[PDB]
């Protein structure tokens, strides 16, 4: 529930950035926020896994 | 949303600081230093987060944003975490001096590299990465052997805190490389959020694990 | 390593979509691929967690 | 990249099908049905993935893409998984009839809803969701009680396969709602990738867990 809740919180924050970037209309700005979100979520998994271990 | 994230970090560190201070209120003459160290670890971090939440220490370096308080925090708090681990392991002055030296090189390296525009920042990163591997060696080798001379409870706590430390600390360099300091693939917001999470776990999580073992150690 | 490798594989696939979408120049297209990637990664965590449990 | 994902699903199902067939080559008169069922479960899925990999059964419905073979696959294979679970639990004809009926409503519901444009698809989803909760009740309640009358090894395998089933099957409805069939927040590619993963685990993973318990059951 902890990792799950946090992953959700992170996704929400990431989503916020993507949405904000999309508002500008710049495809490149959205891409940057998206790559960041994807890499961030992957790192978050690393953190969560490391913690459990 | 950066300031909001910094405030959350400050609040989290504050809660930890107070919990550790309260938990050590009646600590014996032999546990005292441990509780005090924990208070200092999370207390200094709380100050760094408050300073950043107030918009102080933000450094717009070559098209990126690095946060000076973050690195200052690390330079001062990570050696206290190593000190705590060293106390459990039962190190002497010389041994403490070795790990603190290695730890300091790591933190100074990341700080300098973060403030350095251009490929030179990677040489600085390398210096910190190598020092870190050296630190990990001492933690898992010599210091673990030293910890093995203590009670089963102490050795057990040392190992748990050491694992948490080695595993999570190893993640910071990847965030440095992927975040604003390095290739900047992570936005400042995502970078800050991941660090808030890692900082809370490596300091406050670290502390609660120690607090949880306190009663067992006294019983020994 | 399994969950970790798969999460990486998924992220790569997700990234592929974001990158492809960015190539069009449509900020909305990128946003769609990004939201999909974020929600997908979160679901992937659900799957991995459920499997472990 | 859709065809590539479908081919991976086909290959994964094929590997499972062959492994199960080979593993049951010398199966006794009492294990036989189990191995055969596993072969059918993954074998039919392999066919569905090959058909989709070949670009057959793709249905562009109201600005979205649904895959007919996916649902046909489920309608025919999930009841075989329920049958396998029922065999371990030691159900009689009547009891099998109840769970197969519930299972079929779930799959027919998702299929119909996927082919239905408009809000009506959600009423169909609801029908499947309720039937699914009913199925979960039978799996965790009556069928678990029935399984408790078997050997410790059988009860143990039933429970492991039931947990895997209940937990992962529960994820499909969220992917249906979030994917192309529902609000379409997940792209066809992401939707297909998640299903390939879930299908391989619920069929091939499910099978390997059973194969792994075979020797222990014989020893009992
Ligand atoms: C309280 C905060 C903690 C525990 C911070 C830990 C930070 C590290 C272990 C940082 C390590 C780094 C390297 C190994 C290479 C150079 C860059 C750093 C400073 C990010
Ligand atoms: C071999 C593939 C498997 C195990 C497929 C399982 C699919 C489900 C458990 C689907 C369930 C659904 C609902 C509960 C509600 C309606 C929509 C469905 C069909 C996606
Ligand atoms: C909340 C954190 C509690 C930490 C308790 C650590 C207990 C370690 O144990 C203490 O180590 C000291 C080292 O000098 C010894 O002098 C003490 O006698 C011994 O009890
Ligand atoms: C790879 C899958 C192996 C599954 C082995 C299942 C063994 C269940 O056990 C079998 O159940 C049958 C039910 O009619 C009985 O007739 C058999 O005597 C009994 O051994």
């Amino acid at each position: 529930i902890f990792v799950g809740a946090l992953t959700v919180l992170f996704g929400a924050i990431a989503y916020g950035e993507v949405t904000a970037a999309a508002a500008t209309g710049d495809a490149a700005a959205v891409q940057e926020a998206a790559v960041s979100a994807i890499l961030g979520l992957i790192i978050l998994l690393g953190i969560n896994l490391g913690l459990v271990a | 949303g950066l300031t909001t994230l910094f405030w959350l970090g400050a609040i989290g560190m504050l809660v930890g600081t107070l919990a550790f201070a309260w938990a050590g209120r009646d600590a014996g003459s032999g546990e005292r230093r441990y509780y005090v160290t924990l208070v200092g670890i999370s207390g200094i971090a709380a100050v760094a987060y408050v300073v950043m939440a107030l918009g102080v220490g933000w450094v717009p370096v070559a098209e990126r944003t690095v946060f000076a308080p973050r690195y200052i925090d690390w330079i001062l708090t990570t050696p206290l975490i190593v000190y705590f681990l060293g106390l459990l392991a039962g190190l002497d002055s010389r041994e403490f001096g070795i790990v603190i030296t290695l730890n300091t090189v790591v933190m100074l390296a990341g700080f300098a590299g973060a403030m350095v525009p251009g490929i030179e920042r990677y040489a600085l990163f390398g210096m910190g990465a190598v020092a870190f591997l050296g630190l990990v060696y001492y933690l898992v080798g010599p210091m673990t052997e030293s910890a093995s001379q203590r009670s089963s409870g102490i050795k057990s706590l040392y190992v748990r805190l050491r694992n948490l430390t080695v595993i999570l600390w190893a993640i910071y360099p990847f965030i440095w490389l992927l975040g604003p300091p390095g290739v900047a693939l992570l936005t400042p917001t995502v970078d800050v959020a991941l660090i808030v999470y890692l900082d809370l776990v490596t300091k406050v999580g670290f502390g609660f694990i120690a607090l949880d073992a306190a009663a067992t150690l006294r019983a020994e």
